[PDB]
Parts: C-alpha cells; sequence; structure tokens
C-alpha cells in the first residue's frame, strides 16, 4: 500500500541523511 | 518553498525526514563538522532508489486501480518529481566517493532529499485528496437519496427508504469520524461533527413525517399538504447540513494546484 511505501521512502531517506555525518560527528 | 504537511497522517510520516534535513543544515554551521569528509553514500542512496521504485511501482498500481481521473492526472507529475529529486541523490553520491568534500555534491545530496520529501508530500497530498473525494461521494449519494422521500407515498416504500437510508447514514457518520482524526484544525473538526451529529437526530423526524404523510394519505383527513410541506422542510435541514459537510470537506482540500 500506498502509505508504507511512502514510509519506506521517508525511512531510506532519513538513514541517508543519518549515514551522511561525519565518522565521528 | 519547504512543503507543507495538511493531515496528521503525512506529519507523522514526513515530518522526521524534515527535521533530519534541518539538522543537517545546522550542523554543517559548525566549524568541527563542515570540512569533515561525506562519508561512501553508495549503499544507502541505494535503499532509496529502492524505495523509490517501490513507491512508484505501488503510485503505478494505485493509477492503474482507480477511477478518480484528479489521481491519474495527478499523480504522474509527483512521480517524475521524485524520481528526479533520486537522480541528484545518486549524483552526488558518485560525486562524493571520489571527492568527499565536494561541497557542489553535498548540495546535490541537500537538494535531493528535499526533492524527495516535497515529491513524496505532494503524492501523499494527492492520495489524500482523492480520500476525501470517496468521502463527498457519499455524502452526495445520501443527499441524492434524501430526494427519494418525495416519491415515497406507501408504507412499503417507507420501509425500504429506512431500510436503504439508516446504513448509508451509519456509513457517512463513521467516515467523517475517521476525517475529523486526520485534520490539523479544530474549527474543521467541530464544524464536521456538529453537523453530523444534527443529521443523525434528523433522521428520525424525516423518518416520522414520512409516516405522518403515509397514514394521512391513507387514513384521509384532510392535512394532507401540512405533512408534505414538514417532510420538505426536513429533508431541507437535512440536505443543508450535508451540504455544509461537503464544503467543509473540500475547504479542507483542493490543496493542491493540480488536476
Amino acid at each position: 500500500p500506498l502509505l508504507q511505501a511512502a514510509k519506506g521512502l521517508a525511512g531510506a531517506v532519513s538513514e541517508l541523511l543519518r549515514s551522511a555525518q561525519p565518522a565521528s560527528a | 518553498h519547504m512543503p507543507v504537511f495538511h493531515t496528521r497522517t503525512i506529519e507523522s510520516i514526513l515530518e522526521p525526514v524534515a527535521q533530519q534535513i534541518s539538522h543537517l543544515v545546522i550542523m554543517h554551521e559548525e566549524g568541527e563538522v563542515d570540512g569533515k569528509a561525506i562519508p561512501d553514500l553508495t549503499a544507502p542512496v541505494a535503499a532509496v532508489q529502492a524505495a523509490v521504485s517501490n513507491l512508484v511501482r505501488v503510485g503505478k498500481e494505485t493509477v492503474q486501480t482507480t477511477e478518480d481521473q484528479i489521481l491519474k492526472r495527478d499523480m504522474p507529475p509527483a512521480f517524475i518529481k521524485v524520481e528526479n529529486a533520486c537522480t541528484k541523490l545518486v549524483q552526488a553520491a558518485q560525486m562524493l566517493q571520489s571527492d568527499p568534500y565536494s561541497v557542489p555534491a553535498r548540495d546535490y545530496l541537500i537538494d535531493g532529499s528535499r526533492g524527495i520529501l516535497s515529491g513524496t508530500s505532494d503524492l501523499l497530498l494527492t492520495f489524500d485528496e482523492a480520500e476525501v473525494r470517496k468521502i463527498i461521494r457519499v455524502c452526495k449519494g445520501i443527499l441524492e437519496y434524501l430526494t427519494v422521500a418525495e416519491v415515497v407515498e406507501t408504507m412499503e416504500d417507507l420501509v425500504t427508504y429506512t431500510k436503504n437510508l439508516g446504513p448509508g447514514m451509519t456509513k457517512m457518520a463513521k467516515m467523517i469520524d475517521e476525517r475529523q482524526q486526520e485534520l490539523t484544525h479544530q474549527e474543521h473538526r467541530v464544524m464536521l461533527v456538529n453537523s453530523m451529529n444534527t443529521v443523525k437526530e434528523l433522521l428520525p423526524v424525516l423518518i416520522s413525517a414520512m409516516k405522518i404523510f403515509v397514514t394521512t394519505k391513507n387514513s384521509k383527513n384532510q392535512g394532507i399538504e401540512e405533512a408534505l410541506k414538514n417532510r420538505n422542510f426536513t429533508v431541507e435541514k437535512m440536505s443543508a447540513e450535508i451540504n455544509e459537510i461537503i464544503r467543509v470537506l473540500q475547504l479542507t482540500s483542493w490543496d493542491e494546484d493540480a488536476w
């Protein structure tokens, strides 16, 4: 379903932004 | 520039990512943080590409399974948006894997992330407009059926009328109840709720006026026109309450330019 698919995209983008943070900081 | 989240569902899904983007921007204004290498983002970007591809397929399935022409028109432009933004993210990960300190790659990262946020918002909004249109179709059904009251002259047609209307009302009320919980403005919630409450109180009153009318026609006491008029007044007050609900729902949406 659409809502779950958007939750997954929001999740992937959050993980991406979190990974973009310097190692470490 | 940044998208507005109109319902509580949309806010819960998107708000946290919107916050994450702002945190990254603010973090980069600190001297200890800017200048530092952005780690390898190939894999995390692959995940996003996978989630974008899933979202586009689910949306396409939603476009090929619906009767909603407005939806069929609005979704695609949103698919293009998130796919374009996803392309920027992919590009930035490439740039950053050769130059981890690129400033323009970091910009592509932020722009791609913002674009996915707004593209997803647009899509969720379009889907939300369509759900609201389903609610409006039910209300409009009830509105139409209320005029069927005018062709009911026998006790048998009355029982049929009542059988059919009761469940339609119950269904409208549930949908309105569910909807009021999605709204971010209390003004709209109480309007919707009070209107639905008034229509529920008017039902038994309408059914009683219809019965008095049928009875009068049969028994023949001469007061038939008073009975008709009273039934019509009830239909009229109910129809105005429903039109108010339809209008608040239309006010609660139509939100984007699209369609």
